[PDB]
């Protein structure tokens, strides 16, 4: 009766005592919305397993006999052989199907949960917010009585057919979605989001075309893309709960998720959020929808009658009987709800404890809900090793013995990579080494700067989870406003020249080798004091502010920083070889155009004859210029043909590619299951089956 | 200069290189296709495990 009770659904007196709280959290509620959400979640996970979890690509990620540097959260965990991995993914698929159909619900949830977290904890490089959300939702649905309506288990058991469920099943899910929206919103209250730096280039997508009718691009990229996301996060957190604002909230949230699905390649996350959005509606909407159909549909759709009493709810007895005393499962459910929501609120801000994982950003990516907040651009990665026996110094391929590229931004992954290299290099005639890393990275278009000290042996370095790392360089926030001026310098260049901005600590130095092609390269100092040394003649010059030097091409040079503060400078270069090739190509293009339009009546040179013929048959091999010209022309024609493609063909190719992925996954799974059960046949049969599996559908 | 893992000093020293043919790699997103086949010794191990292909 009270307005507060109507708006929030519970009275204040309900919270006076623990028993009343348990009764409130275990009141009866209709199950239909939970059943619909369970069905949709199961369907989306079933579609997601063969695409993003990597079942199609799992034959080239956990291959037996290959030497790879893993990145697990615990060093004890190691991958199983390939066949057991495919068995694990098969168990995942069966669990997802069981959840979708609600057959043996608890067993299916367990079989989906344990393998999923086993795969998730095995590799830190595949972590991301929408996988963590799937894991959490699978964990929550394991305990909820979501099989009470529109489930095969209902047909096999009368007691669990169209039955009541306690309210906390809905409460936990609503709390989870609200926490996602609110934590994402507050995390985007950062200087790099409210100012327009993060996601600066997404406003050019054609989906934002109508907004450009009334706004300029610069305002369109700030008011709509950035501020709109924050406002929608907070509002969609709040609006959906109340009845007054539910329609507008649903409309905006649906538009937001559809645009996110089209712009990005996040995967099934947008559809999962769309499936979760109706959950804030009244719990009985599928039932009234089923009621509003003809009788013929009602003979096939789920039941419309009122739900029956259950045993997993505290029933208020109005017959004069004493109220049902809450047992154990009700108290356990209430405690689970409160503790789980408190833990979910606490965990995103728990970075002050696990300081070992801290970096320029906060903690490992995945469980902070900071989506599309930081963009990074790597420039160079140098890995040096010194042999412990002879003393030779050498350089390694930066991406050796690895499958991901997130180790350039986390100290712990760097340490694991160093240990892996230490164990593996003795196979390549190298004794106990000392490894040094030098990585350059810029976040949100700042000065490119070192992230780890290049003078520290990472193999013997010190690292623990709960102490700050002593060899991670700080991020210089004092140079932030320069992002204005640098952008102006980016707009003052020609179509050929290029610029790279560098900032360096005192004491350190950068050694570089300009390639012979990059002639006409210059270095200019913006702030600080630096000294540029040429080793060809061993000559070092000290550069002051606003001075420019022309560096040699094809030689080694060094820059040392000799100021109390960090020094910022800039390389400006042009590629001479590409320019000369372009001029020659333009000259050749001009010559063919003169030949075609009737000018240049004189006989063509022999080297030009292959261009008109277009085929090398019965003649000398073409010169490199002719080959490059023909390759460019063919590439341009291929791109032009690709652009001129109708929609239906693109849709058909998309469907065929997806069907190929599904078929390959299924066939590989069957082959490996046969190998496990009936043993491994001869090599020729295995080769034949593998060849058959990879065949395109056509 | 012995095998794919080891590279010359000149190749390592070059900071000003051509990354593509556009970077701006954001997190979340997607594994974005499979370069995994470019690993060292991937072909030989694959041919051993699954026979000729
Ligand atoms: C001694 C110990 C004393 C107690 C200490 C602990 C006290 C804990 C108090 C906090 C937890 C309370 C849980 C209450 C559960 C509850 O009410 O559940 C639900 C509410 O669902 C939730 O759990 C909400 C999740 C959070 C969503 C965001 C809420 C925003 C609130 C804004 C400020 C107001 C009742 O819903 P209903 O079906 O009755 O519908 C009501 C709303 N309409 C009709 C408009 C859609
Ligand atoms: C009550 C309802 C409440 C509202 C709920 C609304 C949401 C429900 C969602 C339910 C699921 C619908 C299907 C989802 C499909 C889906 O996610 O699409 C896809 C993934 O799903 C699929 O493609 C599924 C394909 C399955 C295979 C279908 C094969 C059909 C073959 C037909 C016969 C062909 C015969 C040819 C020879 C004659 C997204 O692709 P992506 O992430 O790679 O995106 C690519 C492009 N970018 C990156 C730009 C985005
Ligand atoms: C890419 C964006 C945010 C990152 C993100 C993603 C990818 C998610 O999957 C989220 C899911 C749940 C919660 C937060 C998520 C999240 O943060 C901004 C995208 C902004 C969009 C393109 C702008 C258009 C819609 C706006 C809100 C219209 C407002 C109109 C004004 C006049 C009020
Ligand atoms: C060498 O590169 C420089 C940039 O490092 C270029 O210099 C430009 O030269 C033209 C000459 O008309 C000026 O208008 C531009 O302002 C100059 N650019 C600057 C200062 O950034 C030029 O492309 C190359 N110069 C030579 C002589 O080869
Ligand atoms: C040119 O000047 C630089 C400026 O530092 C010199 O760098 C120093 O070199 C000496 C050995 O010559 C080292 O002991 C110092 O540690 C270097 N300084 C720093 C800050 O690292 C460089 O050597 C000079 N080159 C020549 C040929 O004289
Ligand atoms: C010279 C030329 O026409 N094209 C070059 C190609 O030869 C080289 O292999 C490649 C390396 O990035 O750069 C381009
Ligand atoms: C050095 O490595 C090569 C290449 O792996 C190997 O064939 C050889 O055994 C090693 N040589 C010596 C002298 O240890
Ligand atoms: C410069 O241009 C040439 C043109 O052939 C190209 O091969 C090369 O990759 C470019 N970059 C460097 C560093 O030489």
């Amino acid at each position: 009766d009270s307005r507060i009770g109507k708006l929030l659904g519970f009275e204040w007196t309900d919270l006076s005592s623990w028993r009343r709280l348990v009764t409130l959290l275990n009141r009866p509620t209709d199950p239909a919305s939970l059943a619909v959400f369970r069905f949709l979640f199961g369907f989306l996970m079933v579609l997601d397993i063969p695409q993003e979890r990597g079942l199609s690509s799992l034959d080239r990620k956990y291959l037996d006999g290959l030497d790879v540097c893993r990145f697990p959260l615990l060093d004890a965990l190691r991958p199983l052989p390939l066949d057991w991995m495919y068995l694990v993914y098969t168990i995942m698929f069966l669990g997802a199907l069981g959840m979708m159909l609600g057959l043996c619900y608890r067993i299916s949830c367990v079989l989906f949960l344990l393998p999923y977290w086993y795969v998730f904890l095995l590799d830190k490089t595949s972590w991301n917010n929408h996988s963590y959300l799937y894991g959490l939702l699978a964990f929550q649905l394991t305990f909820m009585d979501a099989n009470h309506y529109w489930s095969v288990d209902g047909l096999l058991n009368a007691h669990r057919r169209n039955a009541h469920v306690p309210l906390w099943n809905y409460a936990v899910l609503r709390g989870q979605i609200f926490i996602v929206y609110f934590i994402a919103g507050v995390k985007k209250l950062d200087a790099d989001w409210v100012e327009g730096y993060s996601m600066e280039y997404l406003s050019r997508h054609w989906l934002f075309s109508p907004f450009k009718l009334l706004l300029s691009e610069e305002l369109t990229s700030l008011l709509v893309v950035h501020w709109g996301g924050l406002l929608l996060d907070l509002s969609a957190g709040f609006l959906l709960f109340f009845d007054v604002s539910r329609s507008i909230g649903l409309f905006f949230v649906s538009y937001f998720h559809c645009m996110n699905s089209q712009l990005f390649s996040i995967g099934m996350f947008s559809y999962v959020m769309l499936a979760s959005s109706p959950l804030f509606c009244s719990p009985e909407w599928p039932r009234k929808l089923v009621s509003y159909c003809p009788r013929r549909l009602q003979q096939l759709l789920p039941l419309k009658a009122a739900p029956q009493p259950s045993v997993s709810c505290v029933y208020k007895r109005s017959r004069g009987k004493s109220g049902q005393k809450p047992g154990l499962r009700h108290q356990l459910g209430a405690a689970f709800t409160l503790l789980y929501l408190l833990e979910q609120l606490f965990l995103p801000y728990s970075h002050f404890l696990t300081q070992g994982y801290n970096n320029w950003t906060n903690g490992l990516y995945g469980y902070s809900w900071d989506m599309m907040v930081h963009s990074r651009s790597h420039q160079h990665v140098k890995i040096t090793y010194r042999d412990g026996r002879t003393g030779e110094l050498g350089y390694l391929n930066p991406g050796v013995f690895t499958q991901s590229r997130r180790w350039k931004d986390h100290a712990d992954m760097l340490k694991q990579y160093a240990t892996c290299l230490s164990r593996l290099l003795p196979k390549y005639n190298v004794t106990e080494p000392q490894i040094y890393f030098d990585i350059w990275v810029s976040i949100n278009d700042r000065f490119q700067q070192r992230i780890f000290d290049p003078r520290v042996d990472i193999v013997q370095a010190a690292w623990s989870p709960f102490q700050r790392t002593s060899w991670v360089q700080p991020l210089l926030m004092d140079l932030s406003p320069w992002r204005a001026k640098l952008q102006e310098i980016k707009s003052s260049l020609d179509n050929h020249t290029e610029v790279v901005f560098i900032a360096d600590f005192p004491g350190l130095h950068l050694e570089n080798f300009v390639s012979e092609d990059l002639g006409n390269t210059s270095i200019q100092l913006l702030q600080g004091e630096v000294t540029v040394e040429l080793v060809a003649e061993q000559k070092n010059q000290t550069l002051r502010e606003g001075e420019k030097m022309q560096l040699p091409a094809g030689e080694y040079h060094k820059v040392y920083t000799t100021s109390p503060s960090p020094s910022c400078y800039m390389y400006v270069y042009v590629n001479t070889t590409e320019l000369a090739l372009e001029q020659d190509l333009a000259y050749l293009q001009e010559l063919k155009e003169k030949v075609e339009n009737g000018s240049e009546t004189g006989p063509l040179p022999p080297e030009l004859q292959p261009l008109l013929e277009g085929e090398v048959k019965g003649g000398p091999e073409p010169t490199p210029l002719v080959q490059t010209f023909l390759r460019r022309q063919q590439r341009l024609q291929e791109i032009e043909r690709r652009r001129n493609t109708p929609f239906h063909e693109r849709f058909f190719r998309f469907l065929l590619r997806k069907l190929y992925v599904f078929r390959r996954s299924f066939l590989m799974t069957c082959i490996s299951l046969r190998n496990l059960i009936l043993g491994r046949p001869s090599l020729e049969q295995l080769a034949q089956e593998v060849t058959y599996a990879n065949l395109r559908p056509f | 200069s012995k095998g794919a893992a080891f590279v010359s000093k000149q190749e390592g020293s070059e900071v000003v290189k051509r990354p593509r043919r556009p970077r701006r790699e954001v997190c979340e997103l997607n594994p974005d296709c499979d370069e995994l086949a470019d690993h060292i010794g991937f072909q030989e191990a694959y041919r051993r495990f699954y026979g000729p292909v």
